[PDB]
């Protein structure tokens, strides 16, 4: 009956495994033009365009 | 993983931020494998010619023995279920529901991998001699009853070596008894957990066998990344752990067994849930099959599930020694004797280890009735 | 340990805009309780985009992972094209334009629930819906008569 | 008087701001986006499902 457990460490080895993950869509497909360097502090919250006749 | 706030101003004042929780997974080290031979010196001299062919099978024994283990391992830990042993897989549509449960779950990450029987392979390979179209594809199949590498959008694998199950004998309605504690501290560095059981069949041994599977009716699987619970066209998906050891009913009909997968929701940390509600006292459970069914599982895996490593093992002193590896795997043998009883001793070992990462990345499938 | 917290952000930009659209089109295609499984459930989508008029830039229909297998399972029973049969045996993929639409498949997409309604609901007084009331919106009020007796959330957004 | 820097993934910014606290002795880090939004013509988009 030999105790050897106090001659060694518990070690965490510095890596970390693969988490979950999710995928953008709707992002990437909408139009972002439009509506891009519009608002700034001039133009207060909000901005229009127009509706066609 | 964190979570977030939202409001018109930004002001954060009267509000949570995210703890740090940090959780681990462990390897640990197994049994040893060993196969040991003895003989006389008399045999020796008269009775044992080309000895070297005689143990030849002996390396590929330890092997065999590795990869049995490693399937028992395996399919003792992965939570995850689809379809039901009742049923046996025919339709495209049942390798190929594993795939995209993967990939709904937010698995991204390596290679994942079906892997099933030959009787199994052959009911697939019958499905594509049916297709309609692809000139080659169903030559290939009359021909050679093989089928391609990616099968459903997974890579799919045949193997005659795996493990087989018996269920155990399980009857009456079961609900549980009391509210477990799945909080993500509880459970952080294992994710297993402990629950009881009720209205049981008497006094059984065996109630639950260790790889079976118990399902929680009510409480269905989120995306671990978004956090909305998940449809499989009208209905949702239950949550699902498997008994990690065997478990005897009691007088009065209650079990106390012991889970891998955890159904965690966490009032303080939400960032951690895996599902969409807390389980209560009072809840509708049953198990995945049928009483003394038994048979061979078909499993599916992420790459990082489970993990396999070996140890080099120090040579004993006044005994002679050598190395050989065979599939990877380094091998010793010593050869020593007795000089009294006048007999020759040949032992060879391997010690195997394993991890289980992530207990929410693997499971068991079967057919859709 | 910090690594994540970048992509937290995107992942909640995006469950936004999924429950921003769905509060504001208004347009509606089936029931409710059925999933997708015909090739003709996308189909529908196009057409009534193309018959309201609609010509300009592209369509996208979105749909999840589970759908989006049922209908390779439907392709792989087509009966002549070899080359779109084999595409969805091997890979479970379907092409880049589906139904005459671009179609795509998102596991991150929102999810809402009805809220409790009941009886037969009729208008109260007529609304005033000219061009000159809802020009600059495309929004109005509306009071609806014959509910359940008293119900907190009757109606919930989307 | 607090620390930033900014930041760049999918494509959009990230401020982030690092103060911490004087009595409780702590360190507090914030990351911030704000998003805009227009729907155009409310009759160019819906939800559907399949048909029974
Ligand atoms: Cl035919």
């Amino acid at each position: 009956p030999n105790n050897l457990d106090s001659n060694v460490s518990q070690i965490v080895l510095k890596k970390f495994l693969p988490g979950f993950m999710s995928d953008l869509v709707l992002a990437k497909t909408v139009d972002r033009q439009l509506l891009a360097g519009e608002i700034n502090s001039s133009t207060g919250d909000s901005v229009s365009f127009k509706r066609p006749h | 993983q964190f979570s977030s706030l939202r409001t018109p101003t930004g002001d954060i004042s009267g509000q949570n931020k995210n703890n740090l929780i940090s959780g681990k997974a462990t390897g640990r080290v197994g049994n040893y494998i060993t196969v040991a031979v003895e003989y006389q010196q008399l045999e020796e001299a008269i009775k044992l010619n080309q000895l070297e062919e005689i143990l030849a099978p002996v390396r590929q024994r330890i092997v065999t023995d590795l990869e049995t283990e490693l399937a028992h391992f395996m399919m003792n830990n992965g939570a995850l279920s689809l379809g039901s042993p009742n049923t046996p897989i025919t339709k495209w549509s049942d390798v190929a529901q594993t795939a995209s449960f993967l990939k709904d779950l937010g698995v991204n990450e390596g290679e994942n991998y079906a892997v099933m029987d030959p009787w199994s392979a052959q009911r697939l390979a019958d499905a594509q001699t049916g297709l309609h179209a692809s000139d080659q594809l169903v030559r290939t199949a009359w021909e050679n009853a093989q089928i391609p590498t990616n099968f459903g959008g997974i890579r799919a694998l045949m193997s005659n070596g795996l493990a087989s199950r018996t269920q155990g004998a399980f009857g009456g309605t079961l609900t549980v008894k009391t509210q477990p504690t799945v909080t993500y501290n509880a459970v952080k560095d294992s994710y297993q957990f402990t629950v009881t059981l009720t209205g049981a069949t008497a006094s059984v041994t065996g109630f639950l066998k260790a790889g079976d599977q118990v399902k929680f009716t009510n409480t269905y699987w989120l995306q671990q990344q978004t956090k909305q619970a998940l449809y499989n066209g009208a209905t949702p998906i239950s949550f699902t752990a498997t008994v990690t050891a065997d478990a005897n009913s009691d007088s009065g009909g209650d079990v106390t067994v012991t889970l891998s997968g955890v159904p965690i929701y966490d009032t303080t940390n939400p960032q951690y849930n895996s599902v969409s509600r807390q389980v209560e006292a009072g809840d509708a459970v049953s198990v995945v099959g049928t009483a003394s069914q038994t048979m061979k599982p078909n499993l599916f895996y992420n790459k990082f599930f489970c993990g396999l490593g070996s140890i080099p093992l120090p040579k004993l002193h006044s005994i002679d020694s050598a190395v050989a590896t065979y599939e990877g795997f380094s091998i010793r043998v010593h050869k020593y004797a007795d000089g009294d009883a006048n007999v020759q001793k040949m032992r060879f070992d391997l010690l195997p280890a394993y991890v289980c990462f992530n207990p929410h990345m693997g499971g068991q499938f079967f057919g859709n009735p």
